[PDB]
DNA sequence: CTGGAGAATCCCGGTGCCGAGGCCGCTCAATTGGTCGTAGACAGCTCTAGCACCGCTTAAACGCACGTACGCGCTGTCCCCCGCGTTTTAACCGCCAAGGGGATTACTCCCTAGTCTCCAGGCACGTGTCACATATATACATCCTGT
DNA sequence: ACAGGATGTATATATGTGACACGTGCCTGGAGACTAGGGAGTAATCCCCTTGGCGGTTAAAACGCGGGGGACAGCGCGTACGTGCGTTTAAGCGGTGCTAGAGCTGTCTACGACCAATTGAGCGGCCTCGGCACCGGGATTCTCCAG
């Protein structure tokens, strides 16, 4: 089937790691569904704003990442880059 | 307009509704059922003519018509009651080459079905 | 038809008393009134014209998620 | 045979978090490790504020993340307010907090 | 509603005996006459309207109701009613309905009231209930065929379940009644807006065609002008043009 | 009798709905309010269900987050009580004006 | 461990019981018998007079 | 400060409803494998700024001294919101039975748009300067503030 | 009910640090011929939701009505901020005078797109227990007069 995705397995699959006997409601779940739209696009459109800052025309991790850099409030911009940096260097090995 | 009606010919009246709350039906109803110089009680034929004991009156008029029949049944024996001392007669104003005669014998028929369909010696010796 | 005074003086209360307050001058329910029907107009506005472009006829709960997001305002749980 | 997100160690989807940023015409070359780090970085985010609201309902005698513990986790975190500052979270109502001068006493 | 004071009263008249809770009143009064009720033998017998049984049955479900008691249950006549639904869900070891008619209006009346009688005896579905009384229901105008065929099995289905007795030729010391119809006159002005209304282009195209409502919305607009015109339109001003 | 000086039932109103996370704008007068401001956009728009629903909460929203900004306003002139003048500079300083 | 159960008084019904709790609800229909009788409503007098 | 009533909260334990998760079964879409241009990266190299200094000039910042004007405080006065009980309007059913208005979806198809050329005006950066108005000067007009 | 005494304009003038004009060139529209894919124009399906409204009963508004305790006005006084004056600090307004590093150019892979398969998440679609939701105590907790 297709129709209408969203992040509901993945919102659910990294809630079952913080606290796995938690779970969450249609509407709640609903909500982060919402949410990761939210910093998708606001990450993404940064990200492409800042390609089009030093006129690349690529979007690469290097400007996800100072896109990351211009939304996060310092410590939650500092894991944030660290999460993101551990992932493409563990990505690249593979 | 029945409430105005009877006020125009003096009539001393008390009347029954959805709106009245129930301590004031309970009081209606005590102050009719068991006190004379009241001559009518107008009332609903839903809130009113459901299931409350009215032997100190007859005379049941119906002004209104409607196809169930179940509603005028319920009324009529309103009256038609244990601890009635006179004969009730039941009148029922049918306006001429209307509709409401036809209201009247989809009633007829309907009664007829239940007849039928419940009445066929449902008692207590089978 | 003029019925912007469904949002009546208990119900602009409740949501002062959600708010914090807990003292209302007389003035300030015929104040909200004008207030909420200006942020009203607005959004609906702007979400009726995302339903016309669309060429629909029902103005669908994205339709006012998107020109609510057109404000600034931002709220989460009905698809967006 | 392995799908990409796997292969950084993460629970979220780094195949269709690439199909969602070459597609959104955001620009005309998405990266193999732009989409690597978003996913990433988007996982962080739903860690960091389903761990919060899902323990600041279960404060609540409860085993079920609601909404209003999503608010309440959000407003209570210094960090996550300033990034969600213009949002407001459905059914979430609002803190507890009256003011000084309103309390008696 | 009208007759709950009727059952307390008759109770403390004919059975002063039990103790009675009379369940009525405003959204805090109905809380306070609850106070206690939880304890043994608290309350003996209690009253309460089906109008208010439907948005206070949260308390009523949670208790071992020996006998459960309806009167006129005339008023459950929908299994889709979402009263009927509420009463359904009571514990109950016992259940008692009180009508002066457990039908007139159509067949399948009798199901929904049945089934919440004896739910496993009449467990067999609308489906069951409609394919069987086909014939009985629509012999007055629609489907006929069987021509009361089926009439002495069904009747035999109820006499386990109801007691049907007639207070007019079973008891010989009783009043009589008498159906004392009287037709009523033309009246000028009621029938002028009637065979006006009765004759418009509107009035004839929803007769014509129409969705149901709308053709009772003709037939009521005539309960309008039938019974006194003030309903229907006032008497204008007349006036020099 | 017994009755609660002022400012007893106020606080308890406080505590009771700023707990309490549901919608405080009587359902259908909304629903009635908005279609008649959509009446003035374009003619006959049916409303979705949810759609009104949306608009209630981000109405509700707005509205309390105007109330906290107003109470502040009113707190400002050592007025406990908040009036038109309150509401007035909290929306001034939002950018609202 | 702040736990209330409230088993105490475990209160039960009985036949002998029974009887004396009808007596006290044949009392109580005497009683009833004072809301079958009836009193009057006591309405108010006009309001207060004017006199510049 | 204790009293003593009278209302509110506030967890404990109980009882069903129904959403939240459990699994199953295919559809969409992300992976795999591979050829084909190329994004940008990196290695120079031209050549603006940036930076860093130093002097002379003087506006300006700044400290001080002195009243005046404005700021927390008190209290009294009066009304207008809070609390709470009663009358009134809104608003659910049951009763009444389905059309139809309109999103949701595809299959064709023709039109619009990408792609990818080769020209040719027109937009940039010089250069060649012309000139608003900044700075300066003075009387005219308010525009004060102490008498 | 003034007048020193300041401060604020108003009008005029001039030349020099910025506003326009003119020529060039050369990257970039413009113009043109193919080739999809995209989107439009109908044609079918499935829902939901208005149909007109009515008369029972309820919760929520709405209204009466006391009264109390906060919103203001009045009064005062007691700092404290502007106002002005003398000093001095140090910024500005020009200069000289390196070389760090933009900005660019070129060159060439590693990188991105494509691209046809392939399959395995994933999303929909029912099912079935736990888990909140509401309830009904009784026991701690506040709030309100009362001494
Ligand atoms: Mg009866």
């Amino acid at each position: 089937r297709s129709r209408k995705e969203s992040y509901s397995v993945y919102v659910y699959k990294v809630l079952k790691q913080v606290h796995p006997d938690t779970g969450i409601s249609s509407k709640a779940m609903g909500i982060m569904n919402s949410f990761v739209n939210d910093i998708f696009e606001r990450i993404a459109g940064e990200a492409s704003r800042l390609a089009h800052y030093n006129k690349r025309s690529t979007i690469t991790s290097r400007e996800i990442q100072t896109a990351v850099r211009l939304l996060l409030p310092g410590e939650l911009a500092k894991h944030a880059v660290s999460e993101g940096t551990k992932a493409v260097t563990k990505y690249t090995s593979s | 307009v029945l409430e105005q009606f009877l006020t125009y010919h003096g009539h001393l009246y008390l009347r029954l509704d959805g709106s009245t709350r129930v301590e004031q039906r309970q009081a209606l109803m005590e102050r009719f059922n068991a006190d004379k110089r009241i001559f009518c009680f107008i009332l609903s034929t839903r809130s009113g003519g459901v299931g409350v004991n009215l032997t100190g009156a007859d005379t049941v008029v119906f002004y209104d018509s409607d196809w169930n029949p179940t509603m005028d049944a319920q009324a009529q024996d309103r009256c038609h009651r244990i601890g009635q001392t006179r004969d009730v007669h039941i009148y029922r104003l049918i306006s001429e080459r209307t509709v409401e005669e036809n209201i009247l014998k989809k009633a007829n028929q309907k009664r007829m079905l239940g007849d039928m369909a419940i009445e066929g010696g449902n008692f207590t010796t089978a | 038809r003029d019925n912007i005074q469904g949002i009546t003086k208990p119900a602009i209360r409740r949501l002062a008393r959600r708010g914090g307050v807990k003292r209302i001058s007389g003035l300030i329910y015929e104040e909200t009134r004008g207030v909420l029907k200006v942020f009203l107009e607005n959004v609906i506005r702007d979400a009726v014209t995302y339903t016309e472009h669309a060429k629909r006829k029902t103005v669908t709960a994205m339709d006012v998620v998107y020109a609510l997001k057109r404000q600034g305002r931002t709220l989460y749980g009905f698809g967006g | 045979a392995k799908s990409r997100s796997s292969r950084a160690g993460l629970q979220f989807p780094v195949g269709r978090v690439h199909r969602l940023l070459r597609k959104g015409n955001y620009a005309e070359r998405v990266g193999a490790g732009a989409p690597v780090y978003l996913a990433a970085v988007l996982e962080y985010l739903t860690a960091e504020i389903l761990e919060l609201a899902g323990n600041a309902a279960r404060d609540n005698k409860k085993t079920r993340i609601i909404p209003r513990h999503l608010q309440l986790a959000i407003r209570n975190d210094e960090e996550l307010n300033k990034l969600l500052g213009r949002v407001t979270i459905a059914q979430g109502g609002v803190l507890p907090n009256i003011q000084a001068v309103l309390l008696p006493k | 509603t009208s007759v709950m004071l009727n059952w307390e009263m008759e109770l403390k008249r004919w059975c002063p005996s039990f103790k009675i809770l009379t369940y009525y009143g405003a959204q805090k009064e109905r809380k306070l006459k609850r106070q206690g009720w939880t304890k043994p033998n608290a309350f003996h017998v209690c009253i309460t309207s089906y109008k208010l049984v439907l948005q206070d049955h949260q308390a009523f479900r949670r208790k071992n109701w020996r006998y459960l008691i309806l009167d006129e249950a005339q008023n459950i006549k929908n299994f889709k009613s979402q009263r009927w639904q509420s009463l359904l869900n009571f514990n109950s070891q016992r259940r008692l309905l009180l009508t002066g008619t457990p039908l007139q209006n159509s067949l399948m009346e009798l199901w929904s009231l049945m089934h919440f009688l004896m739910p496993h005896v009449f467990q067999s579905h609308r489906e069951f209930k409609e394919w069987f009384s086909n014939p009985l229901t629509g012999m007055i105008e629609g489907s006929q065929e069987y021509n009361e065929g089926l009439v002495k099995r069904l009747h035999k289905v109820l006499r386990p379940f109801l007691l049907r007795r007639v207070k007019v030729d079973v008891e010989k010391q009783m009043p009589k009644k008498y159906e004392h119809v009287i037709r009523c006159r033309l009246s000028k002005r009621q029938r002028c807006l009637y065979d006006d209304f009765m004759a418009q282009t509107t009035t004839k195209e929803t007769l014509a065609t129409g969705h149901f409502m709308s053709v009772i919305n003709i037939l009521m607009q005539l309960r309008k002008v039938c019974n006194h015109p003030n309903l229907f339109d006032p008497r204008p001003v007349t006036s020099p043009f | 009798p017994h009755r609660y000086r002022p400012g007893t039932v106020a606080l308890r109103e406080i505590r009771r709905y700023q707990k309490s996370t549901e919608l405080l704008i009587r359902k259908l007068p909304f629903q009635r309010l908005v279609r008649e401001i959509a009446q003035d956009f374009k003619t006959d728009l049916r409303f979705q269900s949810s759609a009104v629903m949306a608009l209630q909460e981000a109405c509700e929203a707005y509205l309390v987050g105007l109330f906290e900004d107003t109470n502040l306003c009113a707190i400002h002139a050592k007025r406990v009580t908040i009036m038109p003048k309150d509401i007035q500079l909290a929306r001034r300083i939002r950018g609202e004006r | 461990r702040r736990k209330g159960p409230h088993c105490e008084r475990p209160l039960t019904q009985e036949e002998l019981l029974r009887e004396a709790k009808i007596t006290e609800e044949l009392n109580l229909r005497s009683l009833e018998t004072y809301e079958r009788l009836e009193a009057d409503k006591k309405k108010q007098v006009h309001k207060k007079r004017k006199c510049p």
